[PDB]
């Protein structure tokens, strides 16, 4: 199944992030984010039977948790919080995070909440489980400068590596 | 205890041996003199690779919140080729 | 607590670390172990200012926030050549190429 293949790829990408904490409990996440700056976030397995993954993020009021729904091959933010048409869908969960991160970096949304009930997710910087490899830190920097990696002056082997993870976070 | 890493333009970088073993490539030569001469990595790249060694070793765990590792856009293409050559 | 450093002379760069409470003299003792020159044959600089052997690294201006693993602070090194101390001379690293247009 193309959908099975899209799910296995999303899980591969997640393992490349350096900020996927696997089977961390909701209280372990509360402890780890307690001292972090507002917007610091991580992804972890959900404790809930019906969900694969949950975002944990530091707000100014303390760490909070947002589940990620996966339904018929698309990821989106937990649909209990808003109408589904306002929760953009993604084939990839890292792409989902990247989107909302890029919304905040581009100052299209800020730490204040909207008054009209649309989605409020303030994400700044991920919490790494461990230091990423230097190759991957280089990859992130190149993605932050361009998406046109195939015109870069690099060997095909290193373009193939860039193509495996096109995200900016 | 320390090893010496030499760039293509002749800079000598002295780093803790435990730190250099971050590189899979250096790990092979050093486990298999105590100098390594990189004929194709220039000093502006090699110096940053050595900072990466310090940062990987300090932040191997999450006991401390892991800060970001800054990388100037201008070096990222060679740094990536260097990182791939060194396997780190 | 910890400060991370590059001790630099000509084309030599030492990556090492110390504590904010470490003294300049302890740093020269690290240099002696690696470069084999006693501390009384050494001078250490933060920028163009000589560091007094009896001061802590914190007292010289090296804090943990400005001397990070990923961005270590530079200490300049000058050896004693016979009677006279050499001038502080640190050779620049090579210059990075110009950024390709797609990345500009
Ligand atoms: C920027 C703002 C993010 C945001 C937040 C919400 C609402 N969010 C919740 O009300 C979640 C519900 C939940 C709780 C646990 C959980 O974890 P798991 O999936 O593993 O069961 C998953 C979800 N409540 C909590 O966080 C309360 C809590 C916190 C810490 C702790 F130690 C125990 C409980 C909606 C939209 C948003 F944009």
């Amino acid at each position: 199944s193309m959908q099975a293949a899209r799910l296995a790829k999303a899980l591969r990408e997640l393992g490349q992030t350096g900020w996927y904490w696997g089977s961390m409990t909701v209280n372990e996440a509360k402890e780890k984010l307690k001292e972090a700056p507002e917007g610091t976030f991580l992804i972890r397995d959900s404790s809930h039977s019906d969900y694969l993954l949950t975002i944990s993020v530091k707000t100014s009021a303390g760490p909070t948790n947002l589940r990620i729904e996966y339904q018929d091959g698309k990821f989106r933010l937990d649909s209990i919080i808003c109408v589904k048409s306002k929760l953009k869908q993604f084939d990839s969960v890292v792409h989902l995070i990247d989107y909302y991160v890029q919304m905040c970096k581009d100052k299209r949304t800020g730490p204040e909440a909207p008054r009209n009930g649309t989605v409020h997710l303030y994400l700044t910087k991920p919490l790494y489980t461990s230091a990423p490899s230097l190759q991957h830190l280089c990859r992130l920097t190149i993605n932050k400068c361009t998406g046109a990696i195939w015109g870069l002056p690099l060997p095909t082997r290193l373009k193939d590596y860039l193509e495996e993870y096109k995200f900016q976070v | 205890m320390y090893v010496k890493l030499i760039s293509s333009d002749g800079h000598e970088f002295i780093v803790k041996r435990e730190h250099a073993l971050t590189s899979g490539t250096i790990k092979a030569m050093l486990s298999g003199t105590n100098e390594v001469n990189f004929r194709e990595i220039p000093s502006h790249v090699l110096s940053k690779v050595c900072m990466y060694f310090t940062y990987k070793v300090r932040y191997t765990n999450s006991s401390t919140e892991i800060p970001e590792f800054p990388i100037a856009p201008e070096i990222a293409l060679e740094l990536l080729m260097a990182a791939n050559f060194l396997d780190c | 607590m910890d400060v991370f450093l590059m001790i630099r002379r000509h084309k030599t760069t030492i990556f090492t670390d110390a504590k904010e409470s470490s003294t300049v003299f302890e740093l020269k003792r690290i240099v002696e172990g690696i470069l084999k020159r006693p501390p009384d044959e050494q001078r250490l600089y933060k920028d163009d200012q000589l560091l007094d052997d009896g001061k802590t690294l914190g007292e010289c201006g090296f804090t943990s926030q400005t001397a990070r693993p990923q961005a270590p602070a530079t200490v300049g090194l000058a050896f004693r050549a016979d009677d006279t101390f050499e001038a502080l001379c640190i050779e620049p690293f090579s210059s990075p190429p110009e950024l390709p247009d797609v990345m500009k």
